[PDB]
């Protein structure tokens, strides 16, 4: 409602009509649509690609609920095909440093985000008869080959908290 | 643990809540003004379990009237005992929820839960040690179901270790004529099994059949339904309002009547059956009361105890009588009707006696059972739910408010798995 | 000279300790306030009755008890009762939340918050004693608090005072007086926890007391008030050696040496005779041979067992009244020549006779009459194991269906504890059966 | 005295003690320090 008011009374919001016709009182009702469908439509423009992904990576992925974390991971996956360079150069390394944090939920969210980014980059490269290593530089290949090994070095797979790390490593 | 906060959502819940308060006040001698005027010390030995002491030796209730519209909120405040409650304990909106669970659980309810959790923490702050909660709502109405189940979840998320007890009133097509009540009922169950600890099943079809066939009434009204619901509430809580060793607190009652986490639905019963403006001079004996309390006709649910197996049974006899005779009658009933009792939970029938019979009756009897036959109350709901959900009828009301078919699928699955578990436990070691 | 420190926790435990203390002072002549006119030495304490009582420089004879409750209910009765001036405010500990019949909620939740308080009181009281024998703990298997907090206190004492005995007087569950369906689980748990922390524990079958009250005393509905008055008499008769100038079981180690041959087999069988109602007081006086023959009758036994089927390991008797050693010896010889009492092949087969010339005593207005002579026979019989057998019948039928198990899982307690306790009980039953060979 | 009891019971007691000690050791090894309540 605030966005609609700002677009109707000021008309200075970039792509106000588009983000107002797709996101309305009815379409916004669904959370899955807002996190996967409407999200990609709103991020299609260059004025909402960086901040949206930044907020998804520095907040939603580190939520206190597994459902919200999975939703943020799926949103990042869907928004990883509108920004391959930004997802493979500024967000992927950003996640490699957070996968080693002491927090359990943060580690799980970072692992999920890294897996989703890798899957999206592979899907994008498959549509151009090119390998996935082109987008994921040697830096990415190293960290990804160190997620499971480092976790076992800190007996992090033990306990209830270790069960979520085991599931994340399996995924 | 010595103070219990009372809550009531929806019109039926508020009405059922106001009737129970009036009954326990008339039984304790608390006149509408708030001063004690009874004639027994036991009435004051356990008065702090539901009331609060205030200047002038007054007993202020500890309830919280909650609604989304103002009708029921004005009806209770203006009732014969309406002045008893607190003026700042009435929290309601203006539009209602229109028989929609979504509107009452995600919009108006989600907005008024803030103020609701303000009065709730106000009552918990005036409690030396909170013991639990006792909500009174219905599973048919939208506001009564949605926002009330939203208050159970909020309390379970806030207060970590506190017992949760509710008096769910299952609707019935015979009373109401609204089509979206099957959906408003199923979803509620999906919450209770995963939120509430104790829940009493008060089917409306059973009350209608008892009022139309037993009490002889051509047009049973909502005044007759509240006359049977309040008596049941006064009978099932007689142990918490007076001295006792069996179930003095809510934790003990839960531990004794909840053999499994998901299985905690107790069908209540009370005898002798009476109606408004009727005085039975004949005083039934103890054997007659024990035989009538176990009869399916005196059950508040539409389930026959004979077509099932008992798990936990608790009987209470209110009236001047002998304990040896009651014990002998209970032993005889357990021996004769032994096939209707699981043999894998030894000593699963408790009996208690009280020296404070209800008003207008010299001899009363109560029955809180945990038989697997209660599953029948859900199977009926299942048929309606499935029949209405397969063709997609009136579904836009839910999907258009944030909900989706996934929730209905989840609730249907949870309810269906609760029926299978009941059937399995009923045939344990067959 | 040595002095003991008694402890009473729970509703059943404190209610029995109150009657025991009332009966103890009733016999010692100690007035309700605490003044003892019979005591001529002020400030000094070195008599037989000083084992359970201390003395202030005013005269007051304070008990050596520790009344701990997790809820303000039973403690208030004794605090505003008749012997509230007998105990001190510090010795009357009180909590808030109740365990609500749950060993886990009392051992890993609401009991780990007040254990330190009870331990600081058990250290301050012991500091005022030159010599300590052990600890007489009173609890009940039915109450979850008596199974959790009592076990925790026993475990902590085993580490603190690792060289002191710990005699016990547990209370066994009965359906005619019970209010919980989970009393077998907590009972088995506390039994498995205390099997490795006690030396001699006497059981009290509530069914036996109910039958004795309904038959002998002729009571229609025996209540907890009448049961406490009948169990207190036996508790006093058992501890009469630790409070009078006798010659048998004068110390706590004597109990373990004369009634506990196998460390794990420490559940003797107690009996008391006679038990005549107040109406039939001045009617007939039974001789020693009359109260010694009835002791063997299952009707008077404290546990519903059949000692005739099994054998005995140790036996002793404590008299109270004008009893002659020659008459007791003649009665024992007659019973041995008549009854076919069998003993274990590797155990000594003799009766430890100990007469007390003090006459019995009963509380005024009580259902028990002032008999001229009474006797308390303590014999370790294998038949008592049967009392545990039926208990296991209540643990396999329920535990098989996983009934009432979530209450312990959600309270921090693990699930393997039940299996460990069941294995321990099975091993104890196997040992009992092997001893019968 | 313990000498009065035959060795048949002493051996069983020692076996049970060893078994419970091994079980406690296994439970302690399986436990996690970052998840205890005490
Ligand atoms: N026994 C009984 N049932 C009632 C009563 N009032 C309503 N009901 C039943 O409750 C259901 C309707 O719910 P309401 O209580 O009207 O709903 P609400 O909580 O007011 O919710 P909204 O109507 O959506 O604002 C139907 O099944 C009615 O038959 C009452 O006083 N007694
Ligand atoms: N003989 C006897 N038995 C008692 C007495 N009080 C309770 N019991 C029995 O003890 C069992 C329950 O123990 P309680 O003492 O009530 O429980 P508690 O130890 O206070 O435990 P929580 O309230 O659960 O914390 C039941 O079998 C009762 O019948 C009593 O005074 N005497
Ligand atoms: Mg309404
Ligand atoms: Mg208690």
């Amino acid at each position: 409602a605030a966005f609609q008011e700002n677009v109707g009374r000021q008309g200075t919001f970039p792509h106000g009509i588009d983000i107002l016709t797709t996101a309305d009182y009815f379409a916004v009702g669904n959370r899955s649509n807002c996190f996967l469908v409407i999200s990609v439509f709103i991020a299609g423009f260059p004025e909402y690609t960086q901040p949206m992904i930044d907020h998804l990576v520095t907040m939603k992925i580190s939520h206190w609920d597994g459902v919200i974390r999975e939703l943020a991971a799926r949103a990042l996956h869907n928004l990883a095909q509108q920004a391959p360079e930004f997802s493979a150069t500024q967000v992927f390394p950003r996640l490699l440093s957070m996968t080693l944090s002491p927090d359990l939920h943060m580690r799980h969210g970072s692992i999920l985000a890294c897996a989703e980014v890798a899957y999206a980059l592979y899907k994008l490269a498959a549509q151009e008869n090119r390998p996935v290593t082109d987008h994921l530089d040697e830096q990415a290949v190293q960290g990804l080959k160190q997620i499971h090994q480092q976790l076992y070095d800190r007996q992090l797979y033990r306990g209830l908290g270790g069960q979520l790390m085991r599931q994340a490593v399996c995924v | 643990m010595r103070e219990i906060v009372h809550i009531q959502a929806g019109q039926c819940g508020n009405q059922i809540g106001a009737k129970f308060w009036e009954v326990i006040s008339d039984e304790h001698g608390i006149d509408p003004t708030g001063t004690y005027h009874g004639d027994s010390d036991l009435q004051l030995d356990r008065i702090s379990v539901y009331y609060n002491e205030a200047t002038g030796g007054k007993y202020v209730p500890r309830a919280i009237l909650v609604d989304l519209e103002p009708g029921t909120m004005d009806s209770v405040r203006s009732g014969p005992f309406g002045q008893i409650f607190r003026p700042d304990n009435f929290v309601f909106g203006q539009s209602g929820a229109g028989n929609n669970w979504a509107k009452g659980h995600y919009t108006e309810g989600a907005e008024l839960v803030d103020s609701v959790l303000d009065v709730v923490r106000k009552e918990a702050e005036s409690c030396d040690c909170l013991q639990g909660f006792q909500l009174t709502h219905s599973l048919g109405g939208g506001t009564g179901s949605g926002m009330g189940t939203l208050l159970i979840s909020k309390i379970r998320e806030e207060y970590p270790d506190r017992i949760m007890n509710t008096f769910s009133v299952v609707p019935s097509p015979k009373v109401s004529d609204t089509v979206v009540e099957p959906y408003n009922a199923t979803l509620s169950v999906h919450q209770l099994v995963e939120n509430t600890d104790e829940t009493y099943c008060i089917d409306n079809e059973a009350l209608y059949d008892i009022c139309f066939r037993t009490l002889k009434l051509t047009t049973p009204t909502y005044g007759d339904l509240n006359h049977l619901v309040s008596a049941t509430m006064s009978g099932v809580t007689t142990c918490l309002r007076f001295p006792g060793q069996l179930n003095a607190d809510l934790r003990k009652l839960a531990v004794n009547m909840v053999p499994f986490p998901r299985l905690h639905f107790f069908m209540p019963g009370f005898a002798p059956l009476t109606s408004r403006g009727s005085q039975q001079y004949r005083a039934l004996t103890v054997p007659e009361l024990t035989q009538q309390v176990f009869d399916a006709k005196n059950m508040m649910a539409a389930c026959d105890p004979r077509h099932g197996r008992y798990l936990t049974v608790a009987a209470v006899f209110r009236g001047r009588m002998s304990m040896k005779e009651v014990d002998e009658q209970m032993l005889n009933v357990q021996n004769k009707n032994s096939s209707y009792f699981v043999e894998w939970i030894p000593n699963n029938v408790k009996t208690a006696v009280c020296d404070i019979p209800p008003r207008g009756l010299k001899m009363a009897v109560t029955f809180i059972g945990n038989s697997t036959a209660i599953q029948e109350l859900f199977k009926r709901i299942s048929e309606q739910f499935t029949a209405m959900f397969r063709r997609k009828a009136f579904l836009h009301w839910y999907t258009g408010e944030g909900m989706d078919e996934m929730e209905f699928t989840e609730a249907e699955s949870n309810m269906n798995d609760l029926v299978s578990e009941y059937q399995q436990y009923q045939d344990a070691t067959a | 000279m040595r002095e003991c420190i008694s402890i009473h926790v729970g509703q059943a435990g404190v209610q029995i300790g109150n009657a025991c203390w009332e009966l103890y002072c009733l016999e010692h002549g100690i007035q309700p306030d605490g003044q003892m006119p019979s005591d001529k030495t002020i400030g000094g304490g070195d008599d037989s009755f000083n084992t359970f009582f201390s003395e202030t420089g005013a005269g007051k004879h304070v008990p050596r008890a520790v009344f701990v409750d997790l809820e303000p209910t039973v403690i208030d009765e004794v605090r505003t009762g008749t012997y509230r001036q007998l105990f001190h405010p510090e010795q009357l500990i009180t909590g808030k939340e109740d365990a609500a019949n749950n060993y886990a909620r009392g051992h890993y939740t609401i009991g780990k918050e007040i254990i330190d308080l009870v331990l600081d009181r058990i250290r301050k009281l012991a500091d005022q004693c030159t010599g300590l024998q052990g600890f007489l703990v009173f609890h009940s298997f039915g109450g979850g608090t008596g199974s959790g907090f009592t076990s925790l206190l026993m475990e902590r004492l085993s580490v603190d005072y690792g060289k002191k005995s710990k005699l016990e007087f547990s209370i066994y569950p009965a359906p005619q007086v019970s209010t919980a369906v989970v009393e077998p689980y907590n009972s088995i748990l506390t039994t498995h926890t205390t099997l490795e922390h006690s030396d001699c524990a006497f059981m009290v079958d509530n069914e036996a007391i109910y039958d004795i009250c309904r038959r002998n005393l002729d009571i229609e509905r025996p209540t907890y008030t009448n049961l406490n008055r009948l169990i207190s008499q036996i508790v006093s008769s058992i501890t009469a050696s630790l409070r009078f100038d006798g010659a048998l079981n004068v110390d706590l180690t004597e109990f373990q040496t004369n009634l506990v041959p196998y460390p794990r087999i420490h559940f003797p069988l107690a009996t008391y005779a006679p038990v005549i109602s107040a109406e039939k007081a001045y009617h007939e006086q039974l001789s020693v041979a009359e109260i010694t023959n009835a002791c063997f009758e299952p009707a008077n036994q404290m546990v519903k067992c059949d000692p005739r089927h099994g054998k005995y390991m140790a036996c002793c008797l404590l008299y109270r009244g004008d009893v002659v050693p020659k008459d007791v010896n003649a009665a024992i010889a007659t019973i041995k020549t008549k009854r076919s009492i069998q003993f274990v092949d590797w155990c000594p087969t003799g009766f430890k006779v100990g007469i007390n010339y003090q006459p019995p005593t009963v509380v005024p207005g009580g259902d028990l009459a002032k008999v001229q002579r009474a006797v308390c026979m303590l014999s370790n019989t294998t038949a008592i194991a049967e009392a545990w057998a039926r208990l296991d019948h209540k643990f396999d039928l329920m535990y098989a269906k996983r009934a009432f198990v979530h209450w312990y899982v959600g309270e921090g307690m693990e699930e393997g504890e039940f299996s460990e306790a069941r294995e321990d009980m099975a091993a104890l039953e196997k040992d009992y059966e092997e001893v019968g060979v | 005295d313990l000498s009065l009891v035959p060795e048949r019971l002493q051996r069983r007691e020692q076996e049970r003690q060893l078994e419970v000690e091994r079980r406690k050791q296994k439970r302690q090894n399986q436990e996690v320090e970052k998840e205890n309540s005490h």
